């Protein structure tokens, strides 16, 4: 309902943690787990690489479709680009529908 | 070839085939009888109010002729906004004329 794709066996979850890595331990054996470890997080790349199949427009309609399209005049900034400041934002939703199709 | 056989069928419609487009255009045309079937000289000189950036000489046929240089000729507006919408350039690379179901 959210909108997409429902899929029966969709892309599996990939989940990641830091391994616990113990503080010195106690000098003599106690049953406790432990509970004093090094600080640390970790940091690297991800890559995600999706192959889309298009179903490709094959209208007779004579006339201009709708499209989407920036806008024309001067502005302030570029839409969909970064601030004075390098923060990034999507002034807009941006749809699909815009080329048509008879019933 | 005969009286009761068309002698072509109607081709209209466009294809996209990757850095290719082909555009077929077919139009019903009508040729009346030019000049009375005579040459005649034309001119125009500096007399009365005619201006001499405005002269000429040459001459009116009996001649008619077919002329597609005009891109709404090939592209539909749907077609020509498929064009400007995708691409950087684009240029023509070789044509089929054809003339037929003629009746006099
Ligand atoms: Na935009």
């Amino acid at each position: 309902l959210m909108g997409g794709f429902g899929l029966k066996h969709p892309p599996p979850q990939i989940l990641i943690k830091n391994t616990p890595v113990p503080a010195d331990p106690p000098t003599t054996f106690n049953q406790s787990k432990l509970n004093s470890f090094i600080t640390q997080y970790s940091t690297g790349q991800v890559s995600v690489e999706i192959e889309w199949e298009l179903q490709k427009e094959n209208s007779k309609r004579w006339n201009p479709e709708i499209q989407y399209t920036s806008n024309y005049y001067k502005s302030t900034s570029v839409d969909f680009a970064v601030n004075t400041e390098g923060v990034y934002s999507e002034p807009r939703p941006i749809g699909t529908r815009y080329l048509t199709r008879n019933l | 070839d005969g009286v009761g056989s068309s002698s072509g069928n109607w081709h209209c419609d466009s294809t996209w085939l990757g850095d290719r487009v082909i555009t077929t255009s077919t139009r019903t045309w009508a040729l009346p009888t030019y000049n009375n079937h005579l040459y005649k000289q034309i001119s125009n000189g500096t007399s009365g109010g005619a201006t001499n950036d405005n002269t000429y000489f040459g001459y009116s046929t009996p001649w008619g002729y077919f002329d597609f240089n005009r891109f709404h000729c090939h592209f539909s507006p749907r077609d020509w906004q498929r064009l400007i919408n995708n691409n950087w350039g684009f240029r023509p690379k070789r044509l089929s004329f054809k003339l037929f179901n003629i009746q006099v």
